[PDB]
RNA sequence: GAAGAGACAUAGAGGGUGUAGAAUAAGUGGGAGCUUCGGCGCCAGUGAAAUACCACUACCUUUAUAGUUUCUUUACUUAUUCAAUGAAGCGGAGCUGGAAUUCAUUUUCCACGUUCUAGCAUUCAAGGUCCCAUUCGGGGCUGAUCCGGGUUGAAGACAU
RNA sequence: AAACUCCAUGUAUUGGUUACCCAUCUGCAUCGAAAACUCUCCGAACACGGUGCAGUAAGGCUUUCAUGGAGUGGUUUGCUAUUUAGCGUACGUGUACCA
């Protein structure tokens, strides 16, 4: 069951977006976030998952993604407009996990190859997967343009020890109807994945990234 | 200047009690007997057991706030010996050796008038 | 380990006006709380103290005052 | 009703150790931005973690609003229970007498016509004072303080 | 007589870092004898303590072929006011410990 009052959430979204756009304004590409909590949920004893939902458009069009793979997907990434690297260097670079964590922080999302599934868990395993941006390998025959656009419009659900899961949704510079569609589809998917449906979720607070404190529910 | 407790050494035969109380006597601080320091059952009243018992009392008298003691020496009293045991002198001496100041040492052996019948019979304990 | 001595209040004891210096000594009691309070456990205490302590003169080394 | 031990709501805290960076770091994704500082973070080193902004707050104690399904204890009386009597003097306040070393504060507390004697104790009670219309007598008040109409005692949300 | 514990080079997935190996919740075989009636035997007994197996992983679910090299021998749970120590000093399991 949808426990959301549609007219009230539409008015709340329109006033929040008016606040983020017209009352206050900055060139900072702000990112609206859904930080959904958990009530009467025990993360440790209950089975979890790492899942990937899709979005109608990019939550933030200035989000960097990196690729590792063969020279073919390297040149495809060059046509894409995203930086590409080799894999022999990473074999030496496995030693400094500090530098691996630094590069994982600098490149906040990674993608790999079906041949790189051989070498990834021994070299790029620990720090990158601790960062949790799980690389889904691309297909050389499939469209790297399409895969880049997919990663532009992906959402990663990583239910961890904390009971508050927070993921970005969109922006303010783009349109608003698709943003409302994004928030509504995200809460519907979260309600569907929750194993007690609306009982686990306790609140749904969206806040314009540079804004004040308020509680929706 | 000095925080005062009451030492209350019970020095009978067969044992020795070092029972430091508060100044009013109601609250107990470190009652350590001679049987708590040696396990031989014939030297519980011995001076060595009493000196160890007294210094363990002074070990807890410090780190609670007690820096000086009023000493009350006790034999068995009643219809019994009225003479302090061999361990009262060692326990009293060890309290002074441990840094706890002393004041108004007093003998508080319970002394009857003539009283109920002492045990032993008419011919007494004959061995 | 319990250590019941870290939970007492360390009061102070006075003397009546019919004496010399009236600081007799401290008293270790309990922290007064609810559920069988330890405030009235200080109403009936009896203290034996020498008169020379209460007067400062050794001429009353005997006559302990209750 | 009151007190204590609560818990759940309540609304606001802040803070939280190794390492080692630019802070004694348990947190999110951020790529640069509100501005009293060109200060903080940023492309920079080095850190299990990048740092303004918490935005949901893991985990909170501390409160003062204001709480409600409790657990114990302690009180109240009006349910219930017990007893008595021809339901006669209960409770509160007084007046008097005393003790109170009044401090111009009933501040306090006791007493309230009876104890040598197997007598007697009743006629709305005599007296005093007021009014009769006083027709031989009659009626008030006081005698015999006032007030509350809770008969009195026990017990009590236990017991039954 | 030699055996086995570990690191690296890495082949299928050995995978998902508070990183296989922190792992225990749980069941399934029992570590054999005090210098004991000297010893020994069978039997009443479910084991007289750690390893092995599985379902449960504060990594999402199997342990994968291999090779090279580092590597041992002792202190015994006790008694006694000789206590920074004086006597006494079973083996089979892991501890504590050393060089």
């Amino acid at each position: 069951m949808s426990k959301i009052t549609s007219s009230q959430v539409r008015e709340h979204v329109k006033e929040l977006l008016k606040y983020s756009n017209e009352t206050k304004k900055r060139n900072f590409l702000e990112t609206v976030e859904l930080q959904v909590g958990l009530k009467n949920y025990d993360p440790q004893r209950d089975k979890r998952f790492s899942g990937s939902l899709k979005l109608p458009n990019c939550p933030r069009p200035n989000m960097s993604i990196c690729i590792f793979g063969d020279a073919f997907d390297v040149d495809r990434a060059k046509s894409c407009g995203v930086d590409a690297m080799s894999v022999d260097d990473l074999k030496k670079l496995n030693k400094n996990k500090k530098l691996i964590k630094k590069l994982s922080k600098k490149y906040n999302a990674f993608i790999a190859s079906e041949v790189l599934i051989k070498q990834v868990p021994r070299l790029l395993g620990p720090q990158l997967s601790k960062a949790g941006k799980f690389p889904t390998p691309v297909s050389h025959n499939d469209d790297l343009y399409g895969k880049v656009t997919d990663v532009r419009s992906t959402i990663k659900f990583q239910l961890k020890k904390v009971l508050c899961l927070a993921v970005a949704v969109g922006n303010v510079e783009m349109e608003e109807d698709v943003l409302v569609n994004q928030i509504l589809m995200s809460v519907n998917f979260f309600v569907s994945l929750l194993k007690k449906n609306w009982q686990n979720v306790g609140s749904l607070v969206v806040k314009s990234s540079m804004g004040p404190a308020f509680r929706l529910y | 200047s000095q925080v005062f407790g009451v030492a209350r050494i019970y020095a009978s035969f067969n044992d020795t009690f070092v029972h430091v109380t508060d100044l009013s006597g109601k609250e107990t601080i470190a009652r350590v007997t001679g049987g708590m320091k040696v396990k031989a059952d014939r030297d519980e009243s011995s001076p060595y057991a009493a000196m160890l018992a007294a210094q363990d009392v002074a070990a807890k008298c410090k780190e609670v706030g007690i820096t000086a003691v009023h000493v009350k020496i006790r034999a068995t009293g009643g219809t019994r010996t009225k003479t302090p045991g061999p361990g009262g002198q060692a326990a009293l001496r060890a309290l002074a050796r441990s840094g706890l100041r002393i004041g108004r040492i007093e003998d508080v052996t319970p002394v009857p008038s003539d009283s109920t019948r002492k045990k032993g019979g008419r011919r007494g304990r004959r061995l | 380990v319990v250590d019941p001595f870290t939970r007492k209040e360390w009061f102070d004891i006075k003397a009546p006006s019919t004496f010399e210096n009236r600081n007799v000594g401290k008293t270790l009691v309990n922290k007064s709380t609810g559920l069988k309070s330890a405030s009235d456990a200080l109403k009936g205490r009896v203290v034996e103290v020498c008169l020379a302590d209460l007067q400062g003169s050794e001429d009353h080394s005997f006559r302990k005052i209750k």
